[PDB]
């Protein structure tokens, strides 16, 4: 919106302007549980776990980590998803790497 | 003035046999002419094996048996569980002895 | 990347990054190879010099620690020079203090504990190591109430026991070759020639004596550092080894 | 980038903080000292933003000891803890030593050395003031001294600091003599200080005060005449008027 | 503006004054209360307004203004933490100037001493300046009334009467015509009370709003003592003035 | 609001504030609901102590601590940062009860208080407390109920609360006030305590919670503090369930 | 938002620390440990880690005192310190009160030790979690420890890697095992199913065991190789 | 860059604050340090100057350390002012100590010690002032060094330091002989400054001298600070007056 036109906000030649933030832990919760429904679905898998871990993270984010779930599960060929696989599915959509290993692990 | 010591008689004995070890003392704790105590355990055991008399006055005594207890766990946490050997011990407890120097423990020890 | 610079201080992975960085510094170091076995451990490692005017065994990387105790090193010996001087108190206090020669796995713990310094400040033990320390040991010896043991300090404070291990440049290609060269019925003859067989091909230059430096912890011979007559006598039965096969 | 540490110097040399806190003593108000060969006058204007606040409250003119009072120009609650630091080592260093008051000479050197320490530590900033100090001793007569934030002192005949400066200094170098009365350096005094304000300059609010021949009025004990009263004198505001009149 | 140098009170701007030195300056509006002080002659009384904005709220605890010793009063403007910090150092001052010289120590050299104080918070970078105005009210034991207003700078002057606050400009015009068409410096009421009352007066009009038994606390220094009023005190006076 | 003046609690703003400082009562809302209700004969302190995973074990962990034996102290927050607070209030009053010997006076308790928050927002390596301490009691003077917030600030309360459902639990508290003009009698003061936590629940219905409600009374605990248990604990309950349907 | 992210006294907007939430993701990067209890004993089961097939383990259970003792998951570092400093407040128990330590005390001071380098400047939130078992006067109790410094006492909890899985089983079977007591053997029995649910692509071995057992009558013991094959 | 600390060091093994630091002493007054076998002539530039500005009843860059050594000053006068109260605290402690006066060669030393510890130790400038020293000590006779405000020193037979250090020496090394005179050394000041300086006046008020002389008496060694009508005189001899 910095981005967008002065003239066209100023004054009230256009009324109300509606933020829409980042996803609360509430709004989190029941984004991934949607998208699992279209895959396979179990219900050892935590959901409120996983809203709690994931820190900055968008809609569009989660929709990628609900379909990551799917491509780690299917590569091993467990033809079942678990929770084990969502928790591993976090951090490859993120550029990070948690699978090197360390001084403790 | 003040005593920082006294006393409280009493007589502790050792043994060494050759595969057992005997170490035998007096319960009676006196002080100058009450007997205040007629039993009280002054052979303390404190365990790997290993018995500790220490008598003379009672509060150098006491309060010495007691910090060396204390060692013998703090050797087992940080050496994962080895026993203390008799020798070992003896020599754990020069350097309790002689860690007060200027206002030393007066009692005699034996283990 | 943004997050390294300081040793407090993560990190979104949760990982001390000084820490892992001083992993590093040990591939920097030359080649060193230890290899338990039930008739002692040999602490072999590798000299490279640099001109042909560096004497050779006036370099030190392998070190006496105690009679008993003993150490190879791979990394800064700046660093090293510390971190030696440490444990070679704590095996002369503990002698001291309880007259029974010091365990190894309590030798280790005592090196990784000042390791464990890194900040300016803390509670509990007192921060006044400015950085981790740049030098990994292999430690090794033998105590009288779990035979000979293998341990690898690491300046991260952190110990693993080993039945083997490598640190150095070579640490990869060596530790490739001892998953498929250790056994339960090795002797300590065999060690010998292992260690030379595997430091030859992770050794740049060649395998002289000169660039070469084993050492043994037997009980009856205690801690000796062997001499380069004794040390190229190997290196030729080394060869022999080989010409058979 | 050589600004902001003390520890930093320019390429071209210097610290940026002593600099900066030279403009911060040249935004304050005017402030002169005229050395005379039988005084030595000191004057500043004085103000408050509010006439509600009463003009005694403010001391801007302090004796430091007796015998050697002080002025400033730059910024306010700066003066008054180094006022009280300078008093302070003025005990320690030499009444103790002397078991009186130290000589001029002296005692700028201790108070420059205060400066000196503000700017040696990184975190402590300078003082924001720039003194002058006057006074009078035995051995070298009277005198005159400027001591900035910098740690530096420097003697002067005339001097002037502050807003006014640099209209004053040319003021004084045209209608100063070698020798002039105390009485004369008065005159000379209020005048020039009348070029910075006009028309809201009366005796109440200028504050002027000499360290000249000794006052047997204010030694406050009589009988012992081995020793000297204050050399140091504060004009009132209807003494000020007195010689305001008479220009 | 900006760049190093409104993050440190121990580096200079190129104008030679310290940026976030001055926005103490402007962090003494942040509870949107004023208080007037005056002299009368032999007592001070100074006002400051009480917001109780819920009933949840206890008016009594509820103040700025406080005792900082026997004869020393003190209101404050600006945050309730610096607030209790000064408070806090001055009733320690106080306390300990008595031990070393004996007598109870004077307005002037309270504010002096916490004026010092404030400098050498400005001095070092590991201490920040207080966020407060300290106004300090006595009546002195050789110089009778006498109003002490210092500001979190380090600077101290004195006063005939000062205002504080976020509505001051009006207050501080409201005297300078008042104390001008007198022709005098003090106000020549001869209780402490009828002082008390003309300054009820004076606020109310300078603000322009009628004020309630519950939106005032007064503290009142007469010679070799301080007290601060209830709100059923302070009524007699509210009911002296509604008809006069 | 700016980049700036957040990072360091001591750096002001160009809005007279100090950021950091407000970043903490931010941190406080996130925290659990908890109130505190002064009285006319006695102080009640209820709280709100979710329930996240039901492997839980009962009645085990609190919010609620006591301070010498006569101060109720309940915070929001963050917990740990929280317990650090009661605890250096436990040092204050115990050091209390050697100099003065007596009971610390509940606004002499608040002095204490008070200052140590302004402390750790006075330095540069220090950090802002991100709590809220209601806390109180009954003494000499009656009964006082005070509540510090992590500005530093602090002032007495007829009602406080701080949390979560803080904004529904104040509406709750005002209605109180009117009703009862003496400012309600303890015992009933504790049933009431119950059912405005109740009513702060359904902000936070996601999760179970556990009541846990203590108080300090002149005239039902002879001046001590001791929290309400059994019997008495029930019927609060009880009560609270019903009338919130 | 990431950028207040540099250090742990400094706050972000919301009001979090990263650094905290940091240390805390550390526990997972970890080791995987699973606590469970019963009104008689308590037990902590956990997976010991090699580096490769010449390492011999690193034990991850620390003796404290004959009644208490704790697990680590996460920093090895980290948790050394804090095993020790717990070590010396037992030691202290003993000397000057005569006190076997209640577990309720003892995570108390161990959250207090763990904000003292949340507020500073140097020091660091520590990097493991613990989950500290011990049995006193008032039984059983088995608490989780955070970087945060909260402790949680529980009948069963579990942290660390991949470590729900532990977590869903205690779950269901929880009051299964409250009634099971006075049979030590059971509830080592239930915490090898629980830890075997958890781990996955990897089953068990005699040496990746360390069966930890504190009860009613018995002392703080750590067992390892041929005392975990009959829960092999 | 590497600017921001002084214990750090540069990609070249160079560090900025040694360099800006040294240019520090090219913004202050010229300051000459002339050896002769037959006397040491120290010799300043002021770097003030104005009809109001006191200079004709003062020195403020000759100092005696003690009561052999003396030195002129160039640099800030900040930095100078402690420096040269230690100096003569070390130089007067060794008087105490040994009960016989410092060594030149020690006093120099010690003093460029105190000096590197500013840039090797702390978070503290180093200090940015450079000293001529001219001594007696009977070790070596006569001795002329200089320090760095790097902290080291090299002897000297004439050197000069402060402003327009360049020019200065080049004049000086011309002019200059092994076997000269004290007589002809303060000359060869007088003609060196009167090139040097910005100020085509170059009179008394810009000028301090002190000669060092063990020709003066015999058997005996005497530091003189001229007074300021003898600068004057002295000028009109040299004819630049």
């Amino acid at each position: 919106v910095d981005v967008l036109d002065p003239a066209l906000l100023r004054s009230g030649r256009l009324d109300r302007k509606i933020e829409f933030p980042l996803p609360s832990e509430d709004s989190r919760a029941q984004i991934l549980q949607i998208h699992s429904r279209k895959m396979t679905t179990d219900d050892d898998i935590n959901w409120q776990e996983l809203a709690r871990s994931t820190d900055e993270f968008n809609g569009a984010q989660l929709k990628a980590v609900t379909v990551e779930a799917g491509m780690i599960a299917l590569r091993n060929g467990q033809s079942s998803v678990k929770h084990e696989d969502f928790v591993e599915g976090i951090s490859e959509v993120q550029a990070r790497k948690s699978k090197s290993v360390s001084f403790y692990a | 003035q003040f005593n920082p010591y006294g006393d409280n008689g009493g007589t502790i004995l050792g043994i060494a046999g050759e595969d057992f070890a005997v170490l035998a003392g007096d319960t009676r704790n006196i002080t100058d002419y009450s007997i205040n105590s007629r039993y009280e355990p002054k052979v303390f055991d404190c365990g790997d094996n290993i018995v500790m008399s220490a008598n003379g006055f009672a509060a150098d005594g006491d309060a010495l048996v007691k910090r060396f207890k204390n060692s013998v766990k703090w050797y087992h946490f940080d050496h994962n569980d080895k026993k203390l050997s008799i020798n070992s011990a003896a020599r754990n407890i020069q350097h309790l002895l002689y860690g007060k120097r200027f206002f030393p423990y007066y009692v005699h020890t034996i283990i | 990347s943004e997050y390294d610079r300081g040793v407090s201080t993560f990190s979104p992975e949760g990982r001390l990054f000084q820490v892992e960085y001083s992993l590093e510094a040990i591939k920097l170091g030359s080649t060193a190879i230890g290899i338990a076995t039930k008739e002692g451990v040999v602490l072999g490692v590798e000299k490279r010099a640099t001109s042909p005017l560096l004497e050779s065994d006036s370099i030190e990387k392998i070190v006496e620690i105690d009679r008993h105790i003993g150490c190879a090193m791979s990394g800064l010996t700046a660093d090293a020079r510390s971190m030696i001087e440490h444990a070679r108190t704590a095996a002369v206090t503990h002698n001291l203090y309880y007259d029974e020669d010091i365990n190894v796995e309590s030798l280790t713990q005592s090196v990784c504990d000042l390791a464990l310094r890194f900040g300016e400040g803390a509670s509990g033990e007192e921060r006044l190591m400015s950085r981790p320390f740049g030098v990994a040991l292999l430690i090794a010896g033998h105590d009288a109430d779990d035979g000979y043991q293998l341990f690898h300090a690491e300046p991260s404070g952190t110990f693993y026991r080993y039945n083997a291990k490598a640190i150095g440049s070579g640490s990869e290609g060596a530790q490739a070759e001892l998953l498929n060269e250790w056994h339960s019925s090795l002797t300590l003859k065999e060690a010998e020639l292992l260690v030379l067989k595997i430091l030859k091909q992770v050794m740049e230059e060649k395998l002289d004596e000169n660039n070469a430096q084993l050492s043994c912890i037997t009980k009856q011979d205690g801690f000796k550092i062997y001499d380069n007559e004794k040390t190229a006598e190997l290196i030729k039965e080394l060869k022999e080894k080989e010409a058979a096969e | 980038r050589y600004s902001f540490s003390l520890t930093t110097f320019s390429p071209s040399g210097k610290l940026g903080q002593i600099d900066y806190a030279l403009t911060a003593v040249k935004q304050g108000v005017t402030s002169l000292g005229i050395k005379a060969t039988n005084g030595v006058v000191i004057a500043t204007e004085k103000k408050s933003s509010s006439p509600l606040a009463m003009s005694e409250t403010l001391s801007k003119v302090s004796l430091l000891t007796p015998d050697i009072g002080a002025v400033y120009s730059g910024m306010g609650p700066d003066y008054r803890v180094l006022v009280d630091k300078s008093r302070k080592v003025a005990h320690t260093s030499y009444k103790r030593i002397y078991g009186e008051y130290p000589p001029t000479k002296l005692l700028v050197s201790e108070v420059a050395k205060i400066m000196q320490e503000a700017t040696q530590s990184g975190g402590v900033r300078p003082f924001g003031v720039s003194l002058l100090i006057a006074g009078h001793d035995e051995f070298n007569g009277f005198s005159l001294y400027q001591v900035d934030p910098s740690g530096s002192y420097f003697p002067w005949k005339a001097t002037a600091i502050g807003k006014g400066s640099v209209a004053a200094k040319t003021f004084l170098e045209k209608r100063w003599n070698d020798e002039l009365e105390l009485e004369d350096a008065i005159h000379i005094a209020l005048l020039t200080l009348k070029e910075s304000v006009e028309g809201e300059f009366n005796g109440d609010t200028i504050e002027l005060a000499i360290i000249g021949d000794e006052n047997p009025d204010l030694l406050g004990y009589t009988g012992i005449p081995t020793d000297k009263g204050p050399r140091f004198r504060k004009l009132t505001s209807q003494e000020i008027n007195d010689r305001l009149e008479a220009l | 503006s900006a760049a190093g140098y409104d993050r440190h009170i121990t580096i200079f701007s190129p104008e030679g004054r310290l940026y976030q030195v001055e926005y103490a300056f402007k962090a003494t509006n942040q509870t949107n209360i004023n208080s007037l002080a005056v002299r009368g002659k032999d007592c001070t009384v100074v006002i400051s307004q009480k917001k109780v904005p819920d009933k949840l709220l206890d008016p009594t605890t509820v103040s700025y203004i406080f005792c900082i010793s026997r004869t020393i009063g003190m209101v404050v403007n600006g945050p309730i933490p610096d607030a209790r910090n000064a408070a806090l150092r001055a009733k320690a001052e106080a306390a300990e100037f008595r031990y070393k010289y004996g007598y109870d120590m004077p307005c002037d050299v309270l504010a002096k001493r916490m004026a010092n104080l404030s400098q050498i918070y400005t001095q070092r970078a590991y201490m920040r300046p207080l966020g407060v105005i300290l106004t300090f009210v006595s009546v002195d034991e050789e110089l009778g009334p006498s109003i002490y207003k210092t500001d979190p700078a380090g600077y101290y002057v004195g006063y005939k009467a000062t205002a504080t606050g976020p509505k001051q400009q009006e207050i501080t015009t409201n005297l300078e015509n008042h104390f001008k068409k007198s022709k005098i410096d003090h106000i020549n009421e001869e209780s402490w009370e009828k002082v008390v009352e003309f300054a009820i007066t004076h606020m109310i009009d300078a603000l322009g709003t009628e004020f309630s038994k519950n939106d005032l606390e007064v503290g009142v220094a007469t010679k070799d003592k301080f007290f601060t009023l209830s709100a059923e005190n302070i009524e007699e006076r509210l009911v002296a003035i509604a008809e006069q | 609001i700016g980049t700036g003046y957040d990072l360091s609690n001591s750096v002001f703003s160009p809005d007279g504030r100090n950021f950091q400082v407000e970043y903490a009562v931010k941190a406080v809302e996130n925290g659990t609901t908890s109130i505190g209700i002064k009285c006319n004969d006695g102080v009640v302190f209820a709280v709100e102590k979710l329930i996240t995973s039901k492997l839980l074990v009962p009645q085990k962990n609190v919010k609620i601590q006591v301070v010498d034996r006569h101060i109720g102290c309940v915070y929001s927050g963050l917990i740990p940062d929280g317990r650090h607070l009661v605890n250096r209030g436990r040092e204050e009053a115990a050091s209390f009860k050697k100099l003065y010997k007596t009971p610390i006076p509940i606004p002499a308790f608040a002095d204490r208080l008070g200052q140590y928050v302004q402390a750790h927002t006075l330095y540069n390596s220090v950090r802002p407390f991100g709590v809220s301490t209601i806390f109180g009691g009954v003494d000499k003077n009656g009964a006082h109920l005070y509540m510090l917030e992590p500005s530093g600030s602090y002032w007495g309360y007829k009602g406080a609360a701080t949390g979560k459902g803080r904004q529904s639990a104040k509406a709750e508290l005002e209605k109180l006030v009117d009703h009862h003009p003496e400012g309600l009698s303890a015992r009933e003061a504790v049933k009431q305590a119950a059912k405005i936590i109740y009513l702060a629940h359904e902000d936070n219905k996601e999760k179970d919670f556990e009541l846990e409600i203590s108080w300090c009374s002149l005239s039902e605990t002879n001046g001590l503090h001791k929290f309400v248990k059994g019997d008495l604990l029930q019927e609060a309950i009880d009560f609270a369930q019903k009338e919130i349907n | 938002r990431n950028n207040y992210d540099g250090d742990t006294v400094t706050f972000s907007p919301t009001g979090r620390l990263f650094q905290v939430e940091y240390a805390l993701e550390a526990i997972k990067q970890g080791s995987v440990t699973v606590g469970l209890r019963s009104n008689t004993h308590a037990v902590l089961v956990a997976l010991k880690r090699n580096a490769d097939e010449l390492s011999s383990y690193q034990k991850k259970i620390i003796k404290c005192d004959e009644h208490m003792g704790l697990s680590l998951a996460g920093l090895a570092p980290d948790a050394r310190v804090l095993s020790n400093y717990l070590r010396q407040q037992c030691n202290y128990s003993s000397l000057v009160f005569n006190r076997k330590l209640a577990v309720e005390r003892a995570g108390h001071l161990l959250c207090d030790k763990a904000q003292k380098n949340t507020q500073s400047y140097g020091g660091r939130p520590y990097g493991v979690g613990l989950l500290i078992i011990g049995y006193d006067k008032s039984g059983a109790h088995l608490l989780e420890f955070q970087p945060s410094g909260n402790v949680t006492e529980l009948y069963g909890t579990a942290i660390g890697a991949r470590s729900q899985g532990a977590k869903t089983y205690l779950e269901r079977t929880l009051d299964t095992f409250i009634k099971i007591d006075g049979n030590p053997d059971e509830l080592i029995k239930a915490g090898v199913e629980a830890i075997s649910q958890s781990l996955r692509d990897e089953s068990l071995t005699v040496d990746n065991l360390s069966i930890a057992i504190v009860g009613k009558d018995t002392p703080f013991t750590i067992y390892d190789g041929e005392a975990v094959a009959k829960y092999i | 860059r590497y600017d921001s600390r002084t214990t750090i060091f540069s990609p070249e093994g160079r560090l900025y604050q040694v360099e800006y630091a040294l240019e520090s002493i090219s913004h202050a007054g010229t300051a000459i340090g002339i050896m002769a076998s037959d006397g040491i002539v120290l010799a300043a530039e002021r770097k003030v100057t104005s009809t109001l500005l006191e200079q004709d009843t003062s020195t403020e860059k000759l100092y005696k350390l003690n009561d052999k050594i003396a030195v002129a000053v160039a640099g800030l006068t900040a930095d100078a002012e402690i420096l040269i109260n230690t100096a003569r605290i070390h130089a007067q402690n060794y008087l105490k100590t040994y009960n016989e006066d410092i060594p030149v060669e020690i006093l120099v030393r010690r003093l460029s010690d105190i000096k590197q510890g500013y840039t090797q130790h702390g978070g503290l400038r180093p200090f940015g002032v450079s000293f001529i020293y001219a001594g007696y000590d009977d070790r070596y006779g006569y001795q002329l060094y200089t320090s760095n405000p790097s902290g080291n020193y090299t002897g000297w037979k004439a050197i000069s330091v402060g402003a327009n250090t360049s020019a200065a020496q080049t004049l000086l090394q011309m002019d200059y002989k092994d076997d000269m005179k004290v007589d002809d050394a303060i000359e060869l000041a007088l003609k060196t400054l009167s090139k040097t300086t910005d100020s085509s006046a170059l009179t008394y008020d810009r000028l301090e001298f002190a000669t060092i002389r063990k020709g003066a008496n015999d058997g005996e060694v005497y530091q003189k600070i001229f007074k300021p009508q003898e600068i004057k005189d002295i000028l009109v001899k040299t004819g630049i007056t």
